[PDB]
C-alpha cells in the first residue's frame, strides 16, 4: 500500500533560481543533439541516433515521432521522459479534435504540452522532465517550429539546435540558415548543423529525420537518408 | 556489510553499490530468532520449531510459531512474531479467496508465489517497511504429492527437499543433507527433524527450550496437523540419547 | 493532501510557528481602536505610500458588516483572507438566524479561524491581529481585539503593531472621562496617541468613526487634518 | 518522508516567509515591465527577454496578455507560472461575465488571483507562483486602472509602476517625471521610452527588445492594442532626436 | 395564490405586491411583505412554493449584501437580476429545483429604471411593465390598454389601482391590501398602503 | 541515533527502537498481577497517586462479562485498546449471541497491534495489558505489549518492579491448579506487594482487584470491598 | 528532526511533555470538593488596566451541575470546552438526563492522544492540546472535581491547582485541607493562597469565583459577592 | 566536473547538478548483484534465451529454480537481478499482456509488452516516494508480420530491440564477443544461434557446464509456442558443440 508526497520537489534557492529546472536543463544539454528548421514550405527535424553498438536494431526504435498527421515531435535529453510527453501530447491532439473536428493548431498543440511540464515543476513528490521538445507542424498552409523545455517555457524557432553542442549548432545555424529555403534544402543544412557535433561516420542508420508540409507529417525512410547524404 | 546515516533509512532508496540495506536489515530480525526447520519426505512434509523459553510463567503452548494456513497447509515461521503472524492471517486470506473464487483448495506453489507478492511489495516504499520474518510452507496430495517451499524479507520464494530458518540455519542444513528424505517415511523423519533441532539448540547461550512438531502427509489423509504427544516424546528422547 | 505539522511545541513548551506569526505583526502597521460614549473610532498608520500610489486600494479599515468593522496589523495579504471569511460569516449569521451578528461572535469566530490554523495539518498560522468595533443591538458599544494564536479580549482602547508597546502606554495615561467627554476629543485622542509614533504628517493617517446608529465613515483628508490643526495650536501653548 | 520535505509553506523566526522573498529574487533578473496611468488611457511597455535572429515572432506579444475585453497585464518572473495564472486571470473574468452579464471591475480580477496566490503560502507545501503581474483595464466605477501583483498574494492601485530588473531605479525616475492628472498618453508613451533607456542592458534600444500596449477608451468601446514595429521605431527615435537636442 | 405587478416609467420604477399569507383555505396574515430589499435601489419581489421563495429570495438577498461589503458599491440592477438568473437556472437540472416566480425592480446611477421578469424555469425579460400570478391574466390587458413609456408616477399609481380594482371585482381569490412602493433616484419610498 | 525516530526503520542489528521505546512505557507504570487456578482467573494492581490530595489512577477496566484487563502504560492508548476489546466483543455477542472466546480476542489485538508498528507516521501501542478471560477452555491470562506480540500464561507480572512479582509466581505457579479462589487472590496480593519498597505495603486505597471464572462475571472491588481480601495477611518477611 | 508520534528513549511523547511544559507559563487555577459543594477560582492576569474586566473567561458553564478551571493555553482550551458542551447537549438529546462529571471528563480525554501527520484526515489534529482543565460539579455521586492534562490521563481530585505556580499551591493545599472543610472555608483557602503564589495583588475584578453545591446550580459570582468573600481576607 | 552531487539527489530520484539519476543508476548495479549473466540472440528462424543455473544445495528443489518465464504463449522472457524484483515484474507482465488482448483482440506484439513495461519503470524515476526495479527484462517472441524479435528493457525505463544481447554481471564482456559474431556473417539456424547464445556463456564465464548448469528457451518461426528445454534436450545441443 501506498500514497505519494504532496510537497514540491522544486523550490526557490535564496538566488530566486528554481535549481531542479537547470538541473533538469542540464539532463537535455548532455543528450543527444538534435535540430528543427522552418523552410518557407515545410518543417524538418533530425536527430543523432547514434546506438554506439553494431548489437541493435536501429529500426526497432525511434526518436522523431509523429503526434498526429500534421504534427511530429524530436527530443534532446531523457528517452523515457520524452516517451511521456510524446503519450500525452498525442492524446491531446485527440481531445482537441473531438471537441473542435479540426487539426489542433500546432502553437495550440505545445501551450497544452508545456503546462504538463510546468506540472512537474510545482506538483508533490515528482521531478521535471529532462527533455526539451522540438515540435514541428503544419495548419492555415504556414510551416510552423516550436520548442518547448523543462521550465514549462516555450518558443518560436526559425531554425535552432540542443543537446550535444548546442550552443555551436545554434551559431552555424545563424550564418548558414536564410528564410525562405526549400524543404529539400533544409534536410541538408539540418543534417550538415548535425554532423557539426557527430563524431563517427553518418549512416543512414545512425542518424533519423522526419518531415512536415501540406501533405502532413511523415519520417524519412531509410533509403531516403542516404540519398541526402551525399 | 551495512552502510551509515543516508542510504540505509528507506527501502524507496538504493544503496550506490545496488543494495536495499532495509530489507537486509528486515532479513538480520530473523537470523536472530530461533531456528526453524521443514523436510520433505517420501509421503509428505515434517516441521521442527525450537521455542526459546523466556519465563517458565508461560503455558506450554505459548507463541505458537507452527500455524495452519489452510487445512492441507501448515507454515512454520522465524522472525519477529508479530509480522509472521500478519502474513499467517494473509496466507489464509489468500487461501480462502482461491477457494471462492475456483472451487477446491489452492495449489502450495500458487500460495508461496501469492504470499511473496505481498511480502516484496512491502519492499519498494518509505511509507511502509519490509516484513521482519521468514517463514516456510507445507503441503501433501497424492495429485501434487509433497511440496515445501519459503519466503523470505525480499519476496523470494523457491521450492526445498530440505529447509532451515534462523539463529543456526548453517549447522542445520549441513545436518540436514545426510538424510536420504527422497526415500525417508514422515514417520522417520520427525525423529530426524527432533534430534537435528537437538544438535542445533545453544545450550550454553540460550537458556532453555520446547520442540515444536508439525505433520502433513499420507498419515493425516493430507491435512496439516500437530504431532501428537506420543510420537513427539518418542522423538525427543531419540534425539537426546543419539546425541551422545 | 499535504499532511504535515506545521505548528508544533518546543521542548520549553512554545509554538514556535504562532510566535512567528507575531513577529509578523509586530512588523505591521500602526492600527489603534478606542471605544468612546457615544461613538467607536478605529485609526491606521505607517501607511508610508509613495504618493505615485493610488491609496483607494491600500486602505486598513474594512466593514465586516453593517454594524461591524475591523482594523489589522501584520501580513495584508493573509488579512484579506480573515476579512471575507468573516464577511461571508456575517451574511450567513444572517441566514441561519434572524439577527444580524454581534460584536463579540464576529471576534469569536475570527479567533477560533485563527485558533483552526495553529492545530491543523498542512498550514501555517494567520500573519495578523484584528482590531473589531461595533455597536450592539442595545447600543452599547464594544470593542476587541485577536491575535495569531486565537485567543481574544475587549478593550477599552488598543494599539497593535510597530509601535504599540509605545501608543499602549500612552493610552493608559491618557484614557479618562476629560478625554471622552466629547466625539469630537475621543477622535483627537485617537490622532494625538497615532501622531505620537508615526513620522509625523496627518497626511499618513486614514481613520474611521461610527455612531450608535449610523453608517461607517470614512474621514476627509481634510476632516482630519483640520484636528491635527487643533493640536498644534494646542501643542506649542499648552 | 518529512526527511524531503522542503517545508514550503512555513515561518521563519523573523516573521515572514522565505519562498516568497526567494521569489522576489527570481522577479529582479526577469525583464523590467513598467506600466504608466494617463489622463486618457493607459499602458504596460516591457523589455523582451526572448531576442534571437533565429527567433519566429508568431504570437502578437511575448509578455503582454489580453485577458479581458477591458482588461490587460503584462508579467514579469517564470513565464511557465505566469501562462498558468493569465490562463486563469481569463477564466476568472468568464466567470464573472457568465454570472452578472457585465465585465469584471479591475480591482476585483486582480483580487480573486491574489488570492490564489496568497493560498499557496499558508497551505499545501507547494513553491508559489515566481510572478509578478502588471494589470491595466477599464471598468465603470474607478475608469482606468493600474495594479501591481506580487508573489506573496499582495496588490496596489497604482499610478505608475515598474517591476523586474533595474526596478528600483525605474519608479524613482518616474516619481520625478510623473505629472499627477497632468498625464496625457502621448506624455506617457514618451515616459516609458526615456524610463526604458536608461534602465535597460543593451544600451541603445531597439524595436525587437522592447514591447509597449496601449488601452483606450474609444467610441464607448475599451481598445486594446499591442503597438507595431513601425510605431516603436517612431518612438525611440523621438527620443533619440531629442537626445541629440539637449546640448549646446 | 400570490400576485405581484411592476410598472417601469421614464425615471421610476413602481412596484406592488399582495400582502396575504393563505395556507390551504385560511388566511394567516393580513399584512405579510413580499419585498426583499437587496441594495438601496433593488427591490426583489418573490412568490410560489411556501418554503422554497423565502429561503432563496434571501440567500439572493445576503450576496448581493456580500458583494457591497467585499466591493464598497452595490450591484446593478442588471447584475442582479442576471446573478439571480444564474442561480435558479443551475437548480433547474437538479434534484431539488426552486419553484419561485419573481420580479426584480432596480435604479442605475446609469441606465435608470429597470424591472425584470423571471420564470421558475429561470427565463429572464426585460419588460416597461409586468405582473405575476393568476391576476396577471386580469391585468396585462389593463396595462397594455393605458400604459404609455412616458407615465408620471400620479397616473402610474392610478394605473396601478385601475388594476388592484379588477382584482377584487373579477378574481376568485381574496387579496384585500397590497404594498406599494416606488424606487428612483433617491431610492426606495415606502408608499400609501392600497387597501378595500 | 537516526534509527529510532521512526517505526518503519530498520536498526542495523536488525531492531525496531520505537517498539522498544515503547515497552518502556509499560516498565514505567506501576505494577500489575495476573494468576489463574483451574476454575478462576484473578487480576490484582497497584492503583498509584501523584500526589496525596489526588485520587488513584484506575487500573483495571471492564470489557466483557467474561473477559477483563489491568493495563500498564499510556493511558489513552490503554483506553483505545479497551474499547476495541468492547467492540469486538459487542460484535460477537450481536452476531453469534456467544460470548467471543479469549484465543480470538487477543488474537485481534495481534493484528491491530501490528499494523501501525509498519505504516509511516504511525506509532506503536504506548501499553501493555494483562487480561483474564473464562470460556469453554476454562480461565486464561492473556499478555499483550507495544510489540504486536502476545502470550499465552499460568501467571504474568507487567510494569514497574514487576520482576519480583514474576520470581514469586515462578516458585509457586505448580500452587496455583488446585487452588481455592480465596487463597488465589492472596497469592496475587503477595506478588503485588513484592513489588513495593519496605517501607510501604499494600493499602485499602491503593490495590485493585479483578476477577473472572466458572463461579461469576468480571467484577472490580475497590475500596470497602478489597478489605475482605486483605484481612488474613501473612506478615511482610525478609 | 522527528514527527508529532515519536516515542523518547523514555517512553513518553515529545509533544506530550511539551504540552504540559506550556501550562507552566499558563495562570494558576485552584479547585477544591467540598462535601457540599465545589469552588472554583482563577487569576486573570491583568496585562493593562484597558483590557476590559469581565472580557477574560477562565472559569466558564459547561452544563448547570458542571463548571470548568482553564489554564495554559486559552485558545486551545475553548476548543475543548465546545466539545465538552456540544457532548453533554448530545447525551442530553439521546438519553433525557444530565451527564456525570466523570463522563464528561472522559468525553474531554477521548480527544487527547487524537493528533497526527499520516494516515489521517484533512482536518486531524496537528499536535495536542497545551491545556489543562479542572472539572467541578454535582451529580448523583455528590461533589466531584477532576484533573485532565495533555497525555489524556484524568482522575478525581479532593483538591487541585493546576499553572505556573502548580506546587506552591499544591504545598498550601496539602496542609490545608480536611475532607470535612465547610464550604465557607472553601472559598476563603482558595483565595488565601492564590494571593500568595501570584505577582499581583487579589482585586474584587482580579479573578474569577465560582460554586457547584447540590442545592443550586453553577454559578458565576458578582463583582459585590466577591468583595463579601475578600472581606474575610 | 563529472560526478558532482547536491541535496538528496543520491537518495531519490531527483536530479544532481550534472543532470542524472543516481537512483537508477544504482538500480542497475544491483541487477549484477544477482550474480548471474544472461545472453539472447537472434537468428533469421528463430530467437534464443540462456542463462546460467546455479544450484547452491541438493535440498533446494532444483525445477523450482529458474529466471526463464513465459508471459503469452508466443512471448517470453529472461530476467536478471533482484529475484523477488524479477517475479513482480513477471507477474506485471502477464497481467498487461491478458489486458492488452481484452481490449484490442489480438496477441500483444514483443515490442509493444517491451515500451509498457519500460513506461511503467519510467513512473519509479520520476516519482520520489518508490524505488526503481534492480532487475532486466529480455524478451523474445516471433511477431506474425516482423520475424523473430528480442526485446530488452530497463530500470531507467531505456527499451530496444536487439539482434543479440547480454546482461548482469559478466554483460559487457559477452556484448563484445557477440559483436565479432555478429560482423562475421554466419547462416543464422536454430543450431547456430543456440551454440552463439551457449558459447558465449561458456566462454565469458570459462565452465563448460553440464546440462543442469544452464537454462536454455527458445523461440521459432515454425512452432512459435516459448519452450523450455530441460535437461535432455540441452545436452544434446552440448554434445553436438563437442564434435
Ligand atoms: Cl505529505
Ligand atoms: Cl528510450
Ligand atoms: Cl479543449
Ligand atoms: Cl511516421
Ligand atoms: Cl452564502
Ligand atoms: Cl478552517
Ligand atoms: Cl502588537
Ligand atoms: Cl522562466
Ligand atoms: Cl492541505
Ligand atoms: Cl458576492
Ligand atoms: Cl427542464
Ligand atoms: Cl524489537
Ligand atoms: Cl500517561
Ligand atoms: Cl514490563
Ligand atoms: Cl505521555
Ligand atoms: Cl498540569
Ligand atoms: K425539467
Ligand atoms: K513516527
Amino acid at each position: 500500500a501506498k500514497r505519494g508526497y504532496s510537497f514540491s520537489l522544486t523550490t526557490f534557492s535564496p538566488s530566486g533560481k528554481l535549481v531542479q529546472i537547470e538541473y533538469a536543463l542540464a539532463a537535455v544539454a548532455g543528450g543527444a543533439p538534435s535540430v528543427g528548421i522552418k523552410a518557407a514550405n515545410g518543417v524538418v527535424l533530425a536527430t543523432e541516433k547514434k546506438q554506439k553498438s553494431i548489437l541493435y536494431d536501429e529500426r526497432s526504435v525511434h526518436k522523431v515521432e509523429p503526434i498526429t498527421k500534421h504534427i511530429g515531435l524530436v527530443y534532446s535529453g531523457m528517452g523515457p521522459d520524452y516517451r511521456v510527453l510524446v503519450h500525452r501530447a498525442r492524446k491531446l491532439a485527440q481531445q482537441y479534435y473531438l471537441v473542435y473536428q479540426e487539426p489542433i493548431p500546432t502553437a495550440q498543440l505545445v501551450q497544452r504540452v508545456a503546462s504538463v511540464m510546468q506540472e512537474y515543476t510545482q506538483s508533490g513528490g515528482v521531478r521535471p522532465f529532462g527533455v526539451s521538445l522540438l515540435i514541428c507542424g503544419w495548419n492555415e498552409g504556414r510551416p510552423y517550429l516550436f520548442q518547448s523545455d523543462p521550465s514549462g517555457a516555450y518558443f518560436a524557432w526559425k531554425a535552432t539546435a540542443m543537446g550535444k553542442n548546442y550552443v555551436n549548432g545554434k551559431t552555424f545555424l545563424e550564418k548558414r540558415y536564410n528564410e525562405d529555403l526549400e524543404l529539400e534544402d533544409a534536410i541538408h543544412t539540418a543534417i550538415l548543423t548535425l554532423k557539426e557535433s557527430f563524431e563517427g561516420q553518418m549512416t543512414e542508420d545512425n542518424i533519423e529525420v522526419g518531415i512536415c508540409n501540406e501533405a502532413g507529417f511523415r519520417r524519412l525512410t531509410p533509403t531516403e537518408v542516404r540519398d541526402y547524404l551525399a | 556489510s551495512s552502510i551509515g546515516t543516508g542510504y540505509d533509512l528507506s527501502a524507496s532508496t538504493f544503496s550506490p553499490d545496488g543494495r536495499v540495506f532495509q530489507v537486509e536489515y528486515a532479513m538480520k530480525a530473523v537470523e536472530n530468532s530461533s531456528t526453524a526447520i521443514g523436510i520433505r519426505c517420501k509421503d509428505g512434509v515434517v516441521f521442527g520449531v525450537e521455542k526459546l523459553v523466556l519465563s517458565k510463567l508461560y503455558e506450554e503452548g505459548s507463541n505458537k510459531r507452527l500455524f495452519n494456513v489452510d487445512r492441507h497447509v501448515g507454515m512454520a515461521v522465524a522472525g519477529l512474531l508479530a509480522d509472521a503472524r500478519s502474513l499467517a492471517d494473509i496466507a489464509r486470506e489468500e487461501a480462502s479467496n482461491f477457494r471462492s473464487n475456483f472451487g477446491y483448495n489452492i495449489p502450495l506453489k500458487h500460495l508461496a508465489d501469492r504470499v511473496a507478492m505481498y511480502v516484496h511489495a512491502y519492499t519498494l516504499y518509505s511509507a511502509v517497511r519490509p516484513f521482519g520474518c521468514s517463514f516456510m510452507l507445507g503441503s501433501y496430495s497424492a495429485n501434487d504429492g509433497a511440496q515445501l517451499y519459503m519466503i523470505d524479507p525480499s519476496g523470494v520464494s523457491y521450492g526445498y527437499w530440505g529447509c532451515a530458518i534462523g539463529k543456526a540455519r548453517q549447522a542445520a542444513k549441513t545436518e540436514i543433507e545426510k538424510l536420504q528424505m527422497k526415500e525417508m517415511t514422515c514417520r522417520d523423519v520427525v525423529k530426524e527433524v527432533a534430534k537435528i533441532i537437538y544438535i542445533v539448540h545453544d545450550e550454553v547461550k540460550d537458556k532453555a527450550f520446547e520442540l515444536e512438531l508439525s505433520w502433513v502427509g499420507e498419515l493425516t489423509k493430507g491435512r496439516h496437523e500437530i504431532v501428537p504427544k506420543d510420537i513427539r516424546e518418542e522423538a525427543e528422547k531419540y534425539a537426546k540419547e543419539s546425541l551422545k | 493532501s499535504y499532511d504535515r505539522a506545521i505548528t508544533v511545541f518546543s521542548p520549553d513548551g512554545h509554538l514556535f510557528q504562532v510566535e512567528y506569526a507575531q513577529e509578523a505583526v509586530k512588523k505591521g502597521s500602526t492600527a489603534v481602536g478606542v471605544r468612546g460614549k457615544d461613538i467607536v473610532v478605529l485609526g491606521v498608520e505607517k501607511k508610508s505610500v509613495a504618493k505615485l500610489q493610488d491609496e483607494r486600494t491600500v486602505r486598513k479599515i474594512c466593514a465586516l458588516d453593517d454594524n461591524v468593522c475591523m482594523a489589522f496589523a501584520g501580513l495584508t495579504a493573509d488579512a484579506r483572507i480573515v476579512i471575507n471569511r468573516a464577511r461571508v460569516e456575517c451574511q450567513s449569521h444572517r441566514l441561519t438566524v434572524e439577527d444580524p451578528v454581534t460584536v463579540e461572535y464576529i471576534t469569536r469566530y475570527i479567533a477560533s479561524l485563527k485558533q483552526r490554523y495553529t492545530q491543523s495539518n498542512g498550514r501555517r498560522p494567520f500573519g495578523i491581529s484584528a482590531l473589531i468595533v461595533g455597536f450592539d443591538f442595545d447600543g452599547t458599544p464594544r470593542l476587541y481585539q485577536t491575535d495569531p494564536s486565537g485567543t481574544y479580549h475587549a478593550w477599552k482602547a488598543n494599539a497593535i503593531g510597530r509601535g504599540a508597546k509605545s501608543v499602549r502606554e500612552f493610552l493608559e495615561k491618557n484614557y479618562t472621562d476629560d478625554a471622552i467627554e466629547t466625539d469630537d476629543l475621543t477622535i483627537k485622542l485617537v490622532i494625538k496617541a497615532l501622531l505620537e509614533v508615526v513620522q509625523s504628517g496627518g497626511k499618513n493617517i486614514e481613520l474611521a468613526v461610527m455612531r450608535r446608529d449610523q453608517p461607517l465613515k470614512i474621514l476627509n483628508p481634510e476632516e482630519i487634518e483640520k484636528y491635527v490643526a487643533e493640536i498644534e495650536k494646542e501643542k506649542e501653548e499648552n | 518522508s518529512r526527511r524531503y520535505d522542503s517545508r514550503t509553506t512555513i515561518f521563519s523566526p523573523e516573521g515572514r516567509l522565505y519562498q516568497v522573498e526567494y521569489a522576489m529574487e527570481a522577479i529582479g533578473h526577469a525583464g523590467t515591465c513598467l506600466g504608466i496611468l494617463a489622463n486618457d488611457g493607459v499602458l504596460l511597455a516591457a523589455e523582451r527577454r526572448n531576442i534571437h535572429k533565429l527567433l519566429d515572432e508568431v504570437f502578437f506579444s511575448e509578455k503582454i496578455y489580453k485577458l479581458n475585453e477591458d482588461m490587460a497585464c503584462s508579467v514579469a518572473g517564470i513565464t511557465s507560472d505566469a501562462n498558468v495564472l493569465t490562463n486563469e486571470l481569463r477564466l476568472i473574468a468568464q466567470r464573472y461575465l457568465l454570472q452578472y452579464q457585465e465585465p469584471i471591475p479591475c480591482e476585483q480580477l486582480v483580487t480573486a488571483l491574489c488570492d490564489i496566490k496568497q493560498a499557496y503560502t499558508q497551505f499545501g507545501g507547494k513553491r508559489p507562483f515566481g510572478v509578478s503581474l502588471l494589470y491595466i483595464g477599464w471598468d465603470k466605477h474607478y475608469g482606468f486602472q493600474l495594479y501591481q501583483s506580487d508573489p506573496s498574494g499582495n496588490y496596489g492601485g497604482w499610478k505608475a509602476t515598474c517591476i523586474g530588473n533595474n526596478s528600483a531605479a525605474a519608479v524613482s525616475m518616474l516619481k520625478q517625471d510623473y505629472k499627477e492628472g497632468e498625464m496625457t498618453l502621448k506624455s506617457a508613451l514618451a515616459l516609458a521610452v526615456k524610463v526604458l533607456n536608461k534602465t535597460m542592458d543593451v544600451s541603445k534600444l531597439s524595436a525587437e527588445k522592447v514591447e509597449i500596449a496601449t488601452l483606450t477608451r474609444e467610441s464607448g468601446k475599451t481598445v486594446i492594442r499591442v503597438l507595431k514595429q513601425k510605431e516603436v521605431e517612431q518612438l525611440i527615435k523621438k527620443h533619440e532626436e531629442e537626445e541629440a537636442k539637449a546640448e549646446r | 395564490m400570490e400576485y405581484l405587478i411592476g410598472i417601469q416609467g421614464p425615471d421610476y420604477v413602481l412596484v406592488a405586491s399582495d400582502r396575504v399569507a393563505a395556507s390551504n383555505i385560511v388566511q394567516m396574515k393580513d399584512d405579510h411583505d413580499k419585498m426583499f430589499k437587496m441594495s438601496e435601489k433593488i427591490l426583489l419581489l418573490c412568490v410560489g412554493e411556501a418554503g422554497d421563495t423565502v429561503q432563496f429570495a434571501e440567500y439572493i438577498q445576503k450576496n448581493v449584501q456580500l458583494y457591497k461589503m467585499r466591493n464598497g458599491y452595490e450591484l446593478s440592477p442588471t447584475a442582479a437580476a442576471n446573478f439571480t438568473r444564474r442561480n435558479l437556472a443551475d437548480c433547474l437540472r437538479s434534484r431539488t429545483p426552486y419553484h419561485v416566480n419573481l420580479l426584480l425592480a432596480g435604479y442605475d446611477e446609469h441606465e435608470g429604471p429597470a424591472l425584470y421578469y423571471m420564470d421558475y424555469l429561470a427565463a429572464l425579460a426585460k419588460a416597461p411593465f409586468a405582473a405575476h400570478g393568476y391576476g396577471a391574466f386580469l391585468t396585462l390587458s389593463i396595462l397594455d390598454r393605458y400604459y404609455t413609456p412616458t407615465i408620471s408616477r400620479e397616473r402610474a399609481v392610478e394605473l396601478l389601482r385601475k388594476c388592484l380594482e379588477e382584482l377584487q371585482k373579477r378574481f376568485i381569490l381574496n387579496l384585500p391590501t397590497f404594498s406599494v412602493r416606488v424606487i428612483d433616484k433617491d431610492g426606495i419610498h415606502n408608499l400609501e398602503n392600497i387597501a378595500f | 541515533n537516526q534509527y529510532d525516530n521512526d517505526v518503519t526503520v530498520w536498526s542495523p542489528q536488525g531492531r525496531i527502537h520505537q517498539i522498544e521505546y515503547a515497552m518502556e512505557a509499560v516498565k514505567q507504570g506501576s505494577a500489575t498481577v495476573g494468576l489463574k487456578s483451574k476454575t478462576h482467573a484473578v487480576l490484582v494492581a497497584l492503583k498509584r497517586a501523584q500526589s496525596e490530595l489526588a485520587a488513584h489512577q484506575k487500573k483495571i477496566l471492564h470489557v466483557d462479562n467474561h473477559i477483563g484487563i489491568s493495563i500498564a502504560g499510556l493511558t489513552a492508548d490503554a483506553r483505545l485498546l479497551c474499547n476495541f476489546m468492547r467492540q469486538e466483543c459487542l460484535d460477537s455477542r450481536f452476531v453469534f449471541d456467544r460470548p467471543l472466546p479469549v484465543s480470538r480476542l487477543v488474537s485481534l489485538i495481534g493484528s491491530k497491534t501490528q499494523i501501525p508498528t509498519q505504516r509511516y507516521g504511525r506509532r506503536p501501542y504506548g501499553v501493555g495489558l494483562l487480561i483474564a478471560g473464562y470460556d469453554d477452555m476454562g480461565p486464561h491470562i492473556f499478555q499483550t505489549c507495544p510489540s504486536a506480540n502476545y502470550f499465552d500464561c499460568r501467571a504474568m507480572s507487567i510494569g514497574a518492579r514487576s520482576q519480583s512479582a514474576r520470581t514469586y509466581l515462578e516458585r509457586h505457579m505448580s500452587e496455583f491448579m488446585e487452588c481455592n479462589l480465596d487463597e488465589l487472590v492472596k497469592h496475587g496480593l503477595r506478588a503485588l506487594r513484592e513489588t513495593l519498597p519496605a517501607e510501604q505495603d499494600l493499602t485499602t486505597k491503593n490495590v485493585s482487584i479483578g476477577i473472572v471464572g466458572k463461579d461469576l462475571e468480571f467484577t472490580i472491588y475497590d475500596d470497602d470491598d478489597v478489605s475482605p481480601f486483605l484481612d488474613g495477611l501473612e506478615e511482610r518477611p525478609q | 528532526d522527528r514527527g508529532v508520534n515519536t516515542f523518547s528513549p523514555e517512553g513518553r511523547l515529545f509533544q506530550v511533555e511539551y504540552a504540559i511544559e506550556a501550562i507552566k507559563l499558563g495562570s494558576t487555577a485552584i479547585g477544591i470538593q467540598t462535601s457540599e459543594g465545589v469552588c472554583l477560582a482563577v487569576e486573570k492576569r491583568i496585562t493593562s488596566p484597558l483590557m476590559e474586566p469581565s472580557s477574560i473567561e477562565k472559569i466558564v458553564e459547561i452544563d448547570a451541575h458542571i463548571g470548568c478551571a482553564m489554564s495554559g493555553l486559552i485558545a486551545d482550551a475553548k476548543t475543548l470546552i465546545d466539545k465538552a458542551r456540544v457532548e453533554t447537549q448530545n447525551h442530553w438529546f439521546t438519553y433525557n438526563e444530565t451527564m456525570t462529571v466523570e463522563s464528561v471528563t472522559q468525553a474531554v480525554s477521548n480527544l487527547a492522544l487524537q493528533f497526527g501527520e499520516e494516515d489521517a484526515d484533512p482536518g486531524a489534529m496537528s499536535r495536542p492540546f497545551g491545556v489543562a482543565l479542572l472539572f467541578g460539579g454535582v451529580d448523583e455521586k455528590g461533589p466531584q472535581l477532576f484533573h485532565m492534562d495533555p497525555s489524556g490521563t484524568f482522575v478525581q481530585c479532593d483538591a487541585r491547582a493546576i499553572g505556573s505556580a502548580s506546587e506552591g499551591a499544591q504545598s498550601s493545599l496539602q496542609e490545608v485541607y480536611h475532607k470535612s472543610m465547610t464550604l465557607k472555608e472553601a472559598i476563603k483557602s482558595s483565595l488565601i493562597i492564590l494571593k500568595q503564589v501570584m505577582e499581583e495583588k487579589l482585586n474584587a475584578t482580579n479573578i474569577e469565583l465560582a460554586t457547584v453545591q447540590p442545592g443550586q446550580n453553577f454559578h458565576m459570582f458578582t463583582k459585590e459577592e466577591l468583595e463579601e468573600v475578600i472581606k474575610d481576607i | 566536473s563529472r560526478g558532482s552531487s547536491a541535496g538528496f539527489d543520491r537518495h531519490i530520484t531527483i536530479f544532481s547538478p550534472e543532470g542524472r539519476l543516481y537512483q537508477v543508476e544504482y538500480a542497475f548495479k544491483a541487477i549484477n548483484q544477482g550474480g548471474l549473466t544472461s545472453v539472447a540472440v537472434r537468428g533469421k528462424d528463430c530467437a534464443v534465451i540462456v542463462t546460467q543455473k546455479k544450484v547452491p544445495d541438493k535440498l533446494l528443489d532444483s525445477s523450482t529454480v529458474t529466471h526463464l518465464f513465459k508471459i503469452t504463449e508466443s512471448i517470453g522472457c529472461v530476467m536478471t537481478g533482484m529475484t523477488a524484483d524479477s517475479r513482480s515484474q513477471v507477474q506485471r507482465a502477464r497481467y498487461e499482456a491478458a489486458n492488452w488482448k481484452y481490449k484490442y483482440g489480438y496477441e500483444i506484439p514483443v515490442d509493444m509488452l517491451c515500451k509498457r513495461i519500460a513506461d511503467i519503470s519510467q513512473v519509479y524515476t520520476q516519482n520520489a516516494e518508490m524505488r526503481p526495479l534492480g532487475c532486466c527484462m529480455i524478451l523474445i517472441g516471433i511477431d506474425e508480420e516482423q520475424g523473430p524479435q528480442v526485446y530488452k528493457c530497463d530500470p531507467a525505463g531505456y527499451y530496444c530491440g536487439f539482434k543479440a544481447t547480454a546482461a548482469g554481471v559478466k554483460q559487457t564482456e559477452s556484448t563484445s564477443f557477440l559483436e565479432k559474431k555478429v560482423k562475421k556473417k554466419f547462416d543464422w539456424t536454430f543450431e547456430q544461434t543456440v551454440e552463439t547464445a551457449i558459447t558465449c556463456l561458456s566462454t565469458v564465464l570459462s565452465i563448460d557446464f553440464k546440462p543442469s548448469e544452464i537454462e536454455v528457451g527458445v523461440v521459432t518461426v515454425e512452432n512459435p509456442k516459448f519452450r523450455i528445454l530441460t535437461e535432455a534436450e540441452i545436452d544434446a545441443h552440448l554434445v553436438a558443440l563437442a564434435e
